[PDB]
């Protein structure tokens, strides 16, 4: 579980990227998460897939933001991403649900403007660390 | 003559849920009442109308488990002043952000006893729609006569706490939540529970 420090750091990152998002126009066509996006409504070993793969698009999002401020900001909540990501990688183990989730996942990158990729990933953040990630690690 | 918005319009969190206060408009006949809404979720945003307080005459709205609502992320709340055939402008309160701003609620304190073992869980009745949020709790013990109080140590929600008693009147418990996501937050005490002993 996420510590006062881990936390206080996301949330630097968060309102950082909120605030430079009000510059930019970051509309999208589709939106990226899909609108009943949880877990629970998979498999429980279908769960850890999905979680690894919000995190990989986070980590991408995040790791193309732009600017030395960002940059800076977003240094120590990378580095704390990549590390919960390697540790679900280390405990992981015909088309319906996942399989249409995980395509939304992808396919967003190629479809949609930086802004707005930028902008679902950063509000999907403390979703992600709070419930996405307790409900993997509770279920196993 | 238009109807002067509410005043004083603000949102704040009390045991684990939210609220919107305001006040009366300035020049306004009592006899109004009142419009709601807050936002949705920041990727599928817009101002949505709360159905319990719509028209209310109260001066308060449960902020708490609405439909298409993010607590994840922050949201404003709105309300107007409204008469028929007449509607004061909105007036929004502040982003309110719950993983850092909510207050948490006393326990309510499950208590048995065995002969020499008296045992203080907390339990929560807790909003359907709230995050899973990590709560401890602390109890607070004393002879009812004799001032001074036994603090145990702080405790998860979901075990009890034992207390092992000696022979010895009135005894009391009393317990309050913790919650720490960034900065750690503390609930008043529960109303003491005391009993014959
Ligand atoms: C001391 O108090 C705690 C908090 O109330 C008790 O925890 C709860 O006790 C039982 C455990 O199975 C349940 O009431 C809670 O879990 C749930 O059970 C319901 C009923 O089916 C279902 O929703 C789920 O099965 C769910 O797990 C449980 N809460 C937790 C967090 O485990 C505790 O039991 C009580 N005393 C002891 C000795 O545990
Ligand atoms: C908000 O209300 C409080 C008390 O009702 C008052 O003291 C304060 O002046 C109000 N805020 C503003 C900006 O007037």
């Amino acid at each position: 579980s996420l510590s006062p420090q881990e936390l206080a750091s996301f949330k630097k990152a968060r309102d950082a990227l909120e605030e430079s998002l009000k510059l930019k126009n970051w509309s999208c066509s589709s939106p990226v998460f899909p609108g009943n996006w949880d877990l629970r409504l998979l498999q429980v070993r279908e769960r850890p897939v999905a979680l690894e793969a919000e995190l990989a698009l986070t980590l991408k999002v995040l790791e193309a933001a732009a600017g030395p401020a960002l940059e800076d900001v977003l240094d120590q909540p990378l580095h704390t991403l990549h590390h919960i990501l390697s540790q679900l990688q280390a405990c992981i183990q015909p088309r319906g649900r996942l399989h249409h989730w995980l395509h939304r996942l992808q396919e967003a990158p190629k479809k949609e403007s930086a802004g707005c990729l930028e902008a679902s990933v950063t509000f999907n953040l403390f979703r992600l660390l709070t419930r996405d990630l307790k409900y993997v690690a509770d279920g196993n | 003559p238009r109807l002067a918005p509410p005043q004083n319009v603000t949102l704040l969190s009390q045991n684990f849920s939210v609220y919107l206060t305001w006040l009366p408009g300035l020049g306004n006949p009592q006899d109004v009442t009142y419009f709601v809404a807050y936002q949705s979720s920041p990727t599928r945003r817009r101002w949505r109308e709360v159905e319990e307080c719509a028209g209310t005459k109260e001066l308060l709205c449960s902020m708490m488990c609405l439909k298409k609502q993010d607590l994840y992320n922050k949201f404003k709340g709105r309300v107007r002043t409204v008469s028929p055939s007449s509607k004061s402008p909105w007036v929004e309160s502040e982003y309110l952000d719950y993983l850092f701003e909510v207050e948490p609620a006393p326990p309510v304190l499950v208590l048995t006893q065995t002969e020499e073992i008296l045992s203080a869980n907390a339990t929560y009745q807790l909003p359907p729609c709230m995050p899973p949020l990590d709560l401890k709790y602390e109890v607070a013990f004393w002879k009812e006569g004799a001032g001074n109080k036994t603090l145990f140590p702080v405790t998860p929600h979901g075990q009890p706490v034992q207390i092992t008693l000696q022979p010895a009147e009135h005894h009391c418990l009393s317990a309050r939540t913790i919650y720490t996501f960034s900065v750690p937050k503390y609930s008043k005490f529960s109303k003491p529970t005391c009993f014959l002993l």
